[PDB]
């Protein structure tokens, strides 16, 4: 949702 | 005064769509697909295998919604008695016999509600609210023992369709192109063909086999397409590499040209499929018919099933081939499993047609041993 | 189903106004916002009231038994 | 890496490429297979220098490399390591030879020491994957940080 | 603030403004692959860089903003439900879809959607939605990030059943 | 770039044989008699970095295909300025990202890789 | 199979799926999807080789590379030279009737094929055409304000119908195979030739390519989510 590195 | 040329905006765009729900609803899928079977494919799936060793069916007529009474004529059924009744709202099936030395009832057919064959269908508003069925029921689904059943659309993958694989680090066969051939009407026999690239990258000759069906063995390629009648290496190679050119791919072939040199004519050919088929005590000539109808029946169905079509398999193997290739040369990437275009959504129609062919079929056998339970059908399907 | 007798939230009583409603749509022409201060409707949750209420009671009654 | 030289980002580098797996796949452009029959003179114009440049059995099928020279100083190798890996590959079933560092092309030219031109497409193969040029066997990528 | 959401909507526009001269760059053959890597893993990785250093700075100017008066940020200061990243996605720009760790992928022939032209690897092409929640999504970043939506979903029912046997 | 030869009367493949006497090569055949001699004394090639296939797809109506980026460089050779671009066809993960452009006027392929190491792009 | 696919895009809602197991294994197709029923492709294969088509018993492919090979359900029927004019005949021919709309017609330039599809169970979806048969501008929709007025006209009289629209090549049925090669525009208005700093940032149109245009983005979702207010103002799942 947030981007790479983080979620989705 | 209002330009009928002049451009459209993005507000005018619910007026072209209100005309698309005024004209097919919410739920045509449903609908649509039913009467593509009722109407069509009904029909003519009376006339696969539709003669005897004489009998032969011809016509078939679909009778509007009734019931079978106990103890009473039959009567016209309506869906909200069949809901409320525990009932199966079904129409009869009537076929055209013609016996031959050598109408008629068959089966209860549950109809879709709002199809052409249902009764509300052509009911306009006020004859519905008479009916006691609201006018505002979409109704894609069917009554069966006074519950209301929809089919599921079932997606599947499509058929007649190549696609090329790599495969895990482990196995011997670093690329397969497949294809899953079946015939659209008639029966759908869906024999699968594999072409496989055996060796990874760096092992010596890597070698390009197929697999026919009811043959024990993978095929090299070129013994087949001399199977097919064409001998020639230059001949063979055209087929698949369709650029004189691309050396690389050519090469990849070299060893195909290598692994098929043994077998340099037609006969010899297919006595090479023929006895991986077929037993030890099999005489030539049987052997070598055995490979004759597996590359014309068995081998690419979907092409052609008729005789002298061998030429037009070669060069569909060739494609295949081609393909394959071209993926283990990192020129295209392996077919997506997953792209859409490629599905394929079943509904009661085609799925309505897998039950009533099978049961036909059974209904057909009886008949090869008026003498016709009709139950064999209204069972099937009601189940 | 029908008009409710009052308003969810307050009490005002709204089940006597439908039909006035309606009226002032068709035969005066007016629009819902202007035609719901004309009935007194003037704060919003007695508004949400009447502008919102679907009268189904109507297809309700288009059922011969 | 060890106490006294964790800074040197230079040293950094050279345990990587010691320890980074490498094989000859890794660093060359083209493997090509030439009839060249006379063993002194050749028919490969730009070779003719390398020949020439090794006077100061073998069979005319020629296994013939093109090396890159980016991948190769990079993994900091040298024409004479990755030839003197090979030769000591092969026993003596094998003949090698190699350009040198300085010349503008890093070639490398195998001649067995008859069915020729088929043992030699496997040799070709054996060399792109089974011989070590330098490194650790399973270790691939190897990436410093700080 | 009027004002910081000139200053975000700038921030992103310089990202891709990095971004496309990265591309530049890469599509003159001038990027240099970072040993151990591909050109174009490298080239991915700068823009994912890029990206998120925008969405970062773009979500820290919002927060910024937010007066004490502001409620959401009531709720952050006093611990009860909230973060960064949440007050971010919904003033400042959503950020960036993925699924598997990479940007939307070439569902169809080269390109995410038939909307866009084949080898288009811009930002608004491969999932960065610059949008806030406030300010709503367009259909495309809507859809990418209903697929990167649909990931989360994915694992959650996974990773609920992995874990109810490993405590086992 | 080993071009093959096959038989004058069969159309089979042609193996290399060597003339041990005259030390040359010749191709025969394996199935009848024939044999010839070699244009080239490259027998077999093995590119581990390939080019082939990066320009996969350049068609005279390339320009009617919608799906394709256009731009509007000047091609080196009509100076046009209609032009279709595409990135490399090869399907490989070590691929460059440099752009191939057809000139749809003269059908010339440029790239816009500033390390150009090659003339015909085929 | 449970991820959402780029080539769902109008076929299959992305929000409505059912959490836990089924989890991306049921979808629901959106609002204006629709499934091929069949059609017997005999016509068309017929008309492929009056066409020009040569036939695969003639094809000789080193003395004609260029040629593109035509499948249709899978079948390579054959070879055809210059397939442009052929191409533009068969689309003809869909936007009279002629050949069923139902039916899937893609052209694969470099690739070189012509693939046809007849059988059921596509999923399609109805799009604007957009052709630059208009002199007066450029590229535009071909459904004019003339057009609405008459759907509307049928409209308020309760015979301009949807068919209509399909018979007179205003829109198109495209399935995710052919859905391959065409470029659409999101918004008619992108395909015209000091901003709301309240609105949501969007991109440009620097298409002059246009084949096809939406008829409305938001008929990308099905039923359920056709439901929820502002979506697009929504997290994800
Ligand atoms: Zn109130
Ligand atoms: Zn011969
Ligand atoms: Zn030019």
């Amino acid at each position: 949702i947030w981007g790479i590195g983080c979620n989705p | 005064f209002e330009d009928e040329s002049a451009p459209i905006t993005a507000e005018d765009s619910w007026a072209v769509i209100s005309a698309f729900f005024r004209e097919k609803g919410l739920v045509s899928q449903q609908l649509d697909s039913f009467n593509q079977f009722v109407d069509y494919t009904l029909q003519d799936i009376i006339c696969e295998d539709s003669t005897l060793i004489e009998i032969s069916f011809g016509k078939i007529y679909v009778t509007k919604p009734m019931v079978n009474e106990s103890d009473g004529v039959t009567h016209a059924l309506y869906p909200q008695e069949a809901r409320l009744r525990n009932l199966t709202y079904s129409s009869g099936l009537f076929v055209d016999v013609k016996k031959r030395t050598y109408k008629v009832f068959i089966g209860r057919l549950p109809i879709m509600l709002r199809s052409k064959n249902c009764y509300l269908s052509e009911a306009t508003e006020s004859d519905l609210y008479k009916l006691k069925e609201c006018p505002f029921d979409m109704g894609g689904y069917f009554i069966i023992n006074g519950s209301e059943k929809v089919l599921i659309a079932q997606e599947r993958s499509a058929g007649n369709i190549v696609q090329v694989f790599k495969k895990a680090a482990p196995s011997p066969i670093s690329h397969v192109a497949e294809i899953r051939s079946a015939l659209e009407k008639g029966s759908r026999f869906i024999s699968t063909l594999q072409v496989k690239l055996y060796g990874r990258e760096g092992s010596s000759a890597r070698t390009i086999k197929a697999t026919l069906p009811y043959i024990k063995q993978d095929i090299p390629i070129v013994i087949i397409f001399r199977a097919l009648g064409i001998i020639p290496d230059g001949e063979i190679l055209e087929h698949i590499c369709y650029d004189v050119n691309d050396w690389q791919m050519l090469e990849m072939l070299k060893p195909c040209v290598e692994d098929g040199f043994v077998i340099q004519d037609r006969e010899t050919a297919l006595d090479f499929i023929g006895r991986r088929g077929t037993a030890l005590g099999i005489k030539k000539e049987k052997r070598i018919q055995y490979a004759k109808d597996i590359l014309q029946k068995e081998f690419l169905p979907h092409i052609t099933q008729l005789e002298g079509f061998e030429s037009r398999k070669a060069f569909f193997l060739g494609y295949m081939i081609n393909r394959l290739l071209l993926c283990a040369l990192d020129r295209k990437d392996q077919d997506d499993r997953d792209h859409f275009g490629k599905k394929r959504l079943d509904l009661a129609g085609p799925l309505l047609a897998q039950l009533f062919k099978t049961l036909f079929k059974k209904l057909t056998k009886d008949i090869f041993r008026l003498a016709i339970n009709a139950k064999t059908i209204t069972s099937g399907l009601k189940y | 189903m029908i008009v409710p007798v009052r308003c969810f939230s307050c009490g005002k009583v709204v089940g006597d106004k439908w039909e006035s409603y309606l009226n002032l749509l068709q035969e005066d022409e007016l629009d819902e916002g202007t035609a719901l201060s004309r009935l007194g409707l003037k704060r919003y949750c007695c508004r949400r009231m009447i502008l919102t209420h679907v009268d189904l009671i109507e297809k309700f009654l288009r059922y011969n038994p | 890496l060890e106490p006294g030289h964790a800074a040197d980002q230079e040293q950094a580098k050279l345990i990587r490429s010691a320890i980074e797996h490498t094989t000859l796949k890794s660093v060359t452009i083209a493997s090509e297979i030439y009839y060249d029959p006379d063993p002194r003179s050749t028919v490969i114009p730009e070779d003719e220098e390398i020949i020439q440049l090794h006077f100061s059995q073998q069979s005319p099928w020629l296994l013939r490399l093109e090396l890159d020279r980016a991948a190769m100083n990079d993994k900091d190798l040298t024409m004479g390591q990755v030839g003197e890996r090979i030769k000591q590959t092969f026993k003596n079933d094998l003949f090698v030879i190699w350009s040198e560092d300085n010349d503008e092309k890093l070639i490398i030219r195998c001649r067995v020491v008859a069915e020729e031109d088929h043992m030699l497409k496997k040799i070709e193969n054996t060399m792109l994957e089974n011989i070590t040029l330098r490194g650790v066997e399973n270790i691939e990528r190897v990436v410093m940080m700080k | 603030d009027g004002p910081t959401m000139r200053e975000i909507t700038e921030t992103i526009a310089e990202a891709k403004k990095k971004v496309l001269d990265v591309t530049k760059e890469a599509q003159a053959n001038l990027l240099t692959a970072k040993h151990g890597m591909t050109l174009r893993e490298s080239f991915e990785d700068n823009v994912v860089r890029f990206l998120n250093e925008a969405r970062d700075k773009a979500g820290r100017l919002a927060e910024v903003n937010l007066k004490d008066l502001n409620n959401v940020k009531q709720m952050v200061m006093a611990g009860s439900k909230g973060s960064f990243i949440n007050i971010a996605q919904m003033s400042a720009c959503v950020g960036q879809q993925s699924v598997e760790g990479k940007r939307i992928a070439f569902g169809f022939v080269d390109r995410t959607l038939p909307h866009f032209s084949k080898d288009d690897y811009s930002p608004e092409s491969k999932g960065f939605v610059e949008n806030s929640y406030l300010r709503g999504l367009t259909p495309q970043e809507f859809f990418f990030h209903a697929m990167g939506g649909r990931e989360g979903l994915i694992d959650t029912a996974v990773k609920t059943a992995e874990t109810g046997y490993i405590q086992r | 770039m080993t071009t093959f030869r096959f038989c004058r009367d069969c159309n089979n493949m042609l193996y290399p044989r060597e003339d041990k006497e005259n030390n040359r090569l010749l191709f025969e055949c394996r199935t009848c008699s024939y044999v010839e001699e070699a244009g080239s004394p490259l027998v077999y090639r093995h590119e581990l970095i390939t080019n082939i296939g990066e320009t996969a797809g350049v068609v005279q109506d390339i320009g009617s295909d919608p799906t394709l980026p256009r731009s509007d460089r000047e091609c080196p050779k009509c100076h046009s300025r209609e032009n279709v671009f595409f990135q490399s066809q090869q399907r490989r993960k070590d691929t460059s990202m440099v752009l191939f452009f057809v000139c749809l006027s003269c059908s010339h392929i440029f790239t816009s890789d500033q390390k150009n190491k090659r003339t015909q792009f085929s | 199979p449970r991820q959402l696919h780029n080539t769902h895009w109008g076929l299959v809602c992305p929000a409505e799926t059912p959490e836990g197991q089924a989890c991306g294994l049921v979808k629901n197709l959106s609002l204006m999807s629709c499934i091929s029923v069949g059609t017997d492709p005999m016509p068309i294969i017929t008309f492929l080789s009056e066409w020009g088509m040569e036939p695969l018993e003639d094809y000789v492919p080193h003395q004609s590379p260029d040629a593109t090979r035509v499948f249709v359900n899978g079948v390579w029927h054959g070879v055809h030279r210059n397939p442009a004019r052929l191409m533009e005949t068969l689309r003809t021919l869909r936007r009279k009737g002629d050949i069923n709309p139902e039916v899937s017609m893609i052209r694969d330039i470099r690739e070189k094929e012509l693939k046809i599809f007849t059988d059921a169970g596509r999923v399609y979806r109805p799009l604007f055409i957009v052709e630059d048969d208009e002199s007066l501008g450029h590229k535009e929709l071909k459904v004019r304000k003339g057009h609405i007025a008459k759907l509307m006209a049928t409209e308020y009289q309760d015979e301009y119908t949807w068919s209509s629209l399909l018979n007179e090549g205003l829109v198109e049925y495209i399935d995710a195979e052919e859905e391959e090669s065409i470029l659409i525009a999101m918004q008619p208005e992108d395909l015209e030739p000091d901003v709301d700093p309240a609105k949501r940032i969007r991109v440009s149109h620097h298409a002059t390519t246009f084949t096809h245009c939406e008829i409305h983005p938001s008929m990308i979702l099905g039923v359920a989510a056709s439901i929820i207010p502002f979506p697009d103002h929504n997290q994800s799942p």
